[PDB]
């Protein structure tokens, strides 16, 4: 009887994680999507490693 | 709790019944089996569970807390019976076996044996 009592809470917080990363996951996902054009400079650390991929490539 | 005790006397017990209840002794007989092998497996005594890990992710500890302590302090008694009159009339015909039957069975024997020398002759 006992254990049925603390499942329960378990089973929500452990849950609730989940369901925090999922909206979380959504969240951070749909939070931080835009400005990354408006950083130029996530393609010239692509340009970045793109040199040296194309020089540390060969 | 109940550390039982096994057949005593099972000789005697299957072997010889009253008549009139003979065939509730193979009833009872069985049902015996049946309550010991049961018994010799399961008896009910569980752990005491791990709270202070649960509570940890059991995170309503406050729930876990609260429960714990009533839990804790808690006491099932010992559960009813039915039958306590029986362990009476169990000395009751016990009496019939012996002093009911010593006696006069007694009796009867001893005149049969004291009779035997002249018939034994």
């Amino acid at each position: 009887e006992v254990k049925n009592r603390l499942d329960y809470h378990i089973s929500v917080q452990n849950m609730m994680r989940q369901k925090e990363q999922e909206h979380m996951i959504n969240w951070v996902e749909k939070r931080v999507v835009q400005s990354i054009s408006a950083q130029q400079e996530k393609e010239t650390i692509a340009k970045c490693i793109a040199d040296l991929k194309l020089l540390s490539k060969k | 709790r109940k550390l039982a005790l096994k057949t005593i006397d099972w000789v005697a017990f299957g072997e010889i019944i009253p008549r009139n209840q003979k065939a509730v002794a193979n009833s009872l007989k069985s049902w015996n089996e049946t309550l010991t092998s049961r018994l010799a497996t399961l008896p009910e005594k569980p752990p005491a569970i791990d709270w202070a890990y649960y509570k940890a992710n059991v995170a309503k500890a406050g729930l876990v807390d609260d429960f714990e302590k009533k839990f804790n302090a808690l006491k099932v008694p010992i559960p009813e019976d039915k039958y306590t009159a029986q362990v009476d009339a169990e000395e009751k015909e016990d009496v019939k076996s012996c002093a009911e039957f010593l006696t006069q069975s007694k009796t009867r024997i001893q005149e049969y044996e004291k009779e035997l020398e002249k018939m034994r002759n």
